[PDB]
């Protein structure tokens, strides 16, 4: 499949214009990506926004110029040319009815398939502030890819620069079983299988390790064969330690 | 539906099919010498027995040798014949006890379990928090609209 | 889906039900008749003059019961064999996607050859060879134990069924939250 | 890197040098030492800072550890270094088989306990080789194999 990588200067970009623009939650700042689709590895090297508005009350009404999209397109290929458009982002927490109708905007100018990619500046809850679908149709059925992230040397060092496990791991695994109840529950009373059908395979898919629960245990055993070993040495050195730290007291004593 | 035979092959229809249609099976004068038919009956029985074997290891697991003899169409002293060539060929491999009458599938164990055979279970969570995360804003689509 | 084309009346939904139900006698794949009747087919079709399969072969393939549905066909589909066949697959794959999580509460997966012969109604002999012919088929997967009766075959066919997994999740959220107290906080505490 | 002319005037003005390490010139030596008084002319001495709002800072913290296997830790390393544990299990030996034989050579050519072996700290570093990779390598066989299990039901 194809996997989407977002490079920590796009991510921080969309997050400059939310604030300078005043934008409240009855706007929702939209962008364009840049970058190459054309293998496996998506990457966007590049983002900006455009004056987009957004009503409410019509789903229908938006106000975007195809004129700046160009433009800004042709003009920044001075800049490096593996930049194309690939798709578009936008903001906002949720997809509103006002996101369907302006996916097949950018499809004109789009040879392959085009990215869209949801920024939240709140990020709330488990992870991922930005996610990445692609719209295709046979009715829309989008995708989510693998939303990874990758920038150059430079970049990923400066990060390093401005900045100068276990407990996390079972709290937010703990959670993906309380997520999904609400959306079993919630589903099954909108009803009255399809989509369920997809989290029962992941469901099914000790128990099934009693086979291998016998073997596991032997394991164990071989791993802390080498652990024992290890703590042995770290207790050699504690002793040895002990001596050497009278050999100071015997200096502090006789001088 | 005799190449698709040997993977369902229990031999209990083998004595049927080659009376009723026996163009090329039984009875044949055309591009074949011999005195009579014993040589289509003695040839056809030594590949029909390997692929029944084959596909036993890749279904029972474990089996009876009284119950396989008679899925071979075979005796006692016939079932190690045939069995015989098959492992040193290096072809499959089997489990033959004599006093205990066991035929299993003998699987290997070098694989060092947890060490290897553990990839089969990265894949069962590896889509449950793809597919719950594009399912949270799915649903919610359905339910506003 | 189609809302919006193709356009049809009821003589021709009863003509399109035709192919739909006859793909599903000898059809061993992608469950059941059930699935025709998920659809708005059934409600839109008469209900007798052999339109009526759906209705039977669904608890045929729980009960068992081989003389209800001969009784009501004609003799062009009971000669051929093979759909006597392909209605004992389905009939023993609802209870062999039970044996890892659906109801059953344990989660533990082990069958024997008594445990099945009573399901599927049929001797110890006779479902030996349906196991084998279901895997062959690449409906199922896994191996078969003769010599300590035990039958272990891989998850592969989906099923459209909910509701009985709720409260067995729920297993696995209680269990694992009481190590988030006892465990989790132990760490945190340190 | 950054310039700016002064030329004649921007004096009579706040205090330009006292900000950050200014008033320099011990020896020749600031930043490239090809400057020393005028760099490109009267030296601007510049101050490179950073600032960010309660958003920014709460992403880079987060976001930004080594690479990307968040959010669940558990089975995204899980099989790839329970693949590998058995030739790390073989190479981890071979660091111990070294370790003793640079202690047993040690005190066996040191009949004295004094200095003329030029080994003004001799131990500490043969021992910290024997200290630190022992810690190393204990701690990456527990910790990671608490959670390389952890299967319960």
């Amino acid at each position: 499949h194809e996997k989407v990588t977002i490079a920590p200067l796009v991510l921080l970009s969309a997050l400059d214009h939310y604030e300078r623009t005043q934008t409240k939650e009855n706007k929702r700042c939209v962008g364009v990506i840049l970058g190459d689709a054309n293998s496996s590895t998506i990457r966007v090297t590049n983002s900006f926004a455009l004056p987009f508005e957004e009503d409410e009350k019509n789903s229908d009404v938006w106000f975007l110029d195809h004129n700046y999209i160009e433009n800004m397109n042709e003009m920044c290929k001075k800049i490096n040319a593996k930049e194309k458009l690939i798709g578009w982002y936008h903001s906002g927490p949720k997809l509103r009815a006002s996101d369907l109708k302006i996916n097949e905007l950018f499809k004109k100018y789009t040879q392959n398939n085009p990215l869209l990619l949801i920024v939240d500046v709140k990020q709330q809850g488990v992870g991922l502030p930005t996610d990445a679908y692609v719209a295709i149709e046979q009715e829309k059925t989008f995708l989510h890819l693998p939303c990874t992230i990758e920038a150059e040397e430079a970049e990923e060092i400066g990060v390093e620069h401005l900045l100068r496990i276990r407990l996390t791991n079972q709290l937010k695994s703990l959670k993906g079983l309380q997520s999904k109840l609400k959306d079993v529950v919630e589903y099954l009373d909108k009803v009255i299988h399809t989509i369920l059908g997809k989290l029962q395979d992941v469901f099914n898919l000790n128990n099934l390790q009693k086979a291998l629960t016998v073997k596991t245990n032997d394991e164990l055993m071989v791993i802390y064969i080498s652990n024992l070993v290890r703590s042995i040495i770290a207790f050699d050195d504690l002793i040895e330690n002990k001596i050497q730290n009278k050999k100071i007291q015997e200096q502090r004593v006789k001088d | 539906s005799l190449v698709k035979l040997f993977t369902t092959n229990e031999l209990m229809r083998w004595p049927i099919v080659q009376k009723t249609y026996e163009p090329v099976l039984n009875e044949d004068d055309l591009a074949f010498g011999g005195e009579a038919n014993k040589h289509h009956w003695e040839d056809l029985q030594k590949r029909v027995i390997e692929h029944n074997l084959r596909v036993i290891s890749e279904y029972y697991s474990r089996i009876t040798l009284l119950r396989l003899n008679e899925l071979l169409d075979l005796t006692e002293s016939q079932t190690e014949t045939y069995i015989s060539d098959l492992v040193n060929q290096g072809i499959i491999y089997a489990k033959v006890n004599r006093p205990a009458k066991i035929v299993n599938f003998e699987k290997p164990k070098n694989s060092s379990q947890l060490l290897n055979e553990w990839s089969h279970n990265v894949d069962e969570l590896l889509e449950h928090i793809e597919t719950i995360g594009h399912l949270i804003t799915k649903e919610e689509i359905m339910h506003g609209l | 889906t189609l809302e919006p084309s193709t356009s049809i009346t009821l003589a021709e939904r009863q003509q399109l039900a035709y192919d739909l139900s006859i793909s599903a006698l000898l059809g061993d794949k992608i469950y059941n008749f059930g699935e025709l009747l998920h659809h708005p087919i059934m409600e839109t079709i008469v209900n007798d003059s052999n339109y009526d399969w759906l209705f039977q072969l669904l608890n045929a393939l729980t009960v068992g019961d081989f003389d209800k549905f001969d009784s009501l066909i004609k003799v062009q589909i009971s000669k051929i064999p093979i759909l006597a066949q392909h209605e004992s697959f389905l009939r023993q794959k609802i209870c062999l996607m039970t044996l890892i999580e659906t109801v059953f509460v344990k989660n533990i997966r082990m069958l024997s050859f008594e445990d099945i012969s009573k399901a599927t109604h049929l001797p110890k002999d006779n479902v030996e060879h349906l196991v084998m012919r279901a895997i062959s088929l690449g409906l199922l997967k896994g191996s078969i134990d003769q010599v300590n009766e035990l039958v272990t075959i891989s998850w592969v066919q989906p099923r459209i069924i909910s509701g009985d997994q709720i409260t067995k999740m729920k297993d696995r959220l209680v269990e694992w939250n009481d190590q988030v107290e006892k465990l989790g906080k132990k760490m945190e505490a340190r | 890197d950054a310039f700016r002319l002064i030329d004649t005037g921007a004096l009579i003005n706040n205090l330009e040098p006292r900000q950050t390490t200014s008033n320099t010139g011990l020896l020749n030596k600031a930043n490239i030492q090809a400057l020393i008084h005028g760099l490109n002319r009267h030296y601007y001495s510049l101050n490179i800072d950073y600032h960010k709002t309660a958003k920014e800072t709460k992403m880079l913290m987060n976001l930004h550890k080594e690479q990307w296997q968040s959010g669940l830790k558990m089975y995204d390393y899980e099989e790839k270094e329970e693949s590998n544990l058995a030739a790390t299990k073989s190479m981890v030996k071979i660091a111990e088989q070294y370790s003793k034989r640079i202690e047993e050579e040690k005190e066996l050519t040191e009949e004295e306990l004094k200095t003329r072996y030029v080994g003004r700290q001799d131990p500490k570093k043969h021992l910290s080789e024997t200290a630190d990779e022992t810690l190393e390598n204990n701690i990456v066989s527990v910790l990671t194999a608490g959670v390389n299990s952890v299967a319960i039901k």
